[PDB]
């Protein structure tokens, strides 16, 4: 085993040995819901839970595709709903700008289409947007693919008129993976070399229910330690052993992402740099 | 054939 605590300390422990060279993050909603943008699963708050203004057969329906090419406006209604009035990344983002700035950060891979890690300083090279982005929009004929900007959309949507394309009439999607959608190539890509050569693996804010996305944790080599930020236990039967008598790697921080980063940071000696990382980037935002 | 799409 490589970590010597099956702790939170453990593991920062290990980031700071020299054999922890390349960190893989894979995050959910859950990073994010202390900006404002409620998650999906969690009980009252989550958006499963606030559907029945839209009248659905499941409540995944207003994120599938071939529901959303026949009724389209239950989705750009929630759009409407749920846009936020600002767009400030967390600290668990800015604990992932901090991986990057250090070299330390192989990749990241997302669920989230809040384009937050872009916002705190997370560069294409350094992103996997597993499940696209809410930034860019396209008409969903494959032989046209007209693309739209975000204000076009903002326009469309807060008119409260659905988007079609001015060629071909047809429906304007934002660049999001709806289910039963494939997922971007770049994603492919990246999986083949990056789970070769990862060291740590840190799973923040996701319930792991979406696949293929939630395979990734099972295809780091099985020596990789992995450690799990998150309100709740997740990926458990590869698979997350925490608690077994043959537990090795795996470890759980159960509480905010916020508060486990701020924790893993103070650990690693990093507490004051993540302050001052999110007081000037929050205060650059604000103006 | 298309590549692995997004799957519950
Ligand atoms: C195959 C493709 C399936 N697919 C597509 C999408 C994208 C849907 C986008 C909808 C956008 C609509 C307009 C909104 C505009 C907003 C402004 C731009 N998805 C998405 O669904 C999946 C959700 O899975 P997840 O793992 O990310 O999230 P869950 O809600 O299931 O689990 C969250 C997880 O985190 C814990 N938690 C919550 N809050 C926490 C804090 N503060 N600290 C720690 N832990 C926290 C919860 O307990 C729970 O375990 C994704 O695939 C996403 O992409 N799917
Ligand atoms: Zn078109």
């Amino acid at each position: 085993r490589l970590l010597d605590e099956l702790t939170l300390e453990g593991v920062a422990r290990y980031m700071q040995s020299e054999r922890c060279r390349r960190v893989i993050c894979l995050v959910g909603a859950g990073i994010s819901t202390s900006a404002g943008i409620p998650d999906f699963r969690s009980p009252s708050t989550g958006l499963y839970d606030n559907l029945e203004k839209y009248h659905l057969p499941y409540p995944e329906a207003i994120f599938e595709i071939s529901y959303f090419k026949k009724h389209p406006e239950p989705f750009f209604a929630l759009a409407k709903e749920l846009y936020p009035g600002q767009f400030k990344p967390t600290i668990c983002h800015y604990f992932m700008r901090l991986l990057k700035d250090k070299g330390l950060l192989l990749r990241c891979y997302t669920q989230n289409i809040d384009t937050l890690e872009r916002i705190a300083g997370l560069e294409q090279e350094d992103l996997v947007e597993a499940h696209g982005t809410f930034y860019t929009s396209h008409c969903v004929s494959a032989s046209c693919r007209h693309e739209y900007p975000l204000s076009w959309m903002k326009e469309k949507i807060f008119s409260e008129v659905t988007p079609k394309c001015e060629d071909c009439q047809s429906l304007v999607k934002p660049d999001i993976v709806f289910f039963g959608e494939s997922l971007p190539a770049r994603f492919f890509s990246c999986m083949q070399s990056d789970f070769l050569k990862v060291d740590l693996l840190l799973v923040m804010g996701t319930s792991l229910q979406v696949q293929p996305f939630a395979s990734l944790i099972s295809k780091a080599p099985l020596s990789t330690p992995r450690l799990l930020i998150n309100k709740e236990k997740a990926g458990q039967s590869g698979g997350m052993d925490f608690d077994s008598k043959k537990a090795y790697r795996d470890v759980a921080w159960l509480g905010e992402c916020d508060q486990g980063c701020l924790a893993l940071a103070e650990l690693l000696g990093w507490k004051k740099e993540l302050e001052d990382l999110v007081r000037r980037e929050h205060a650059s935002i604000d103006a | 054939e298309a590549l692995p799409k997004a799957t519950g």
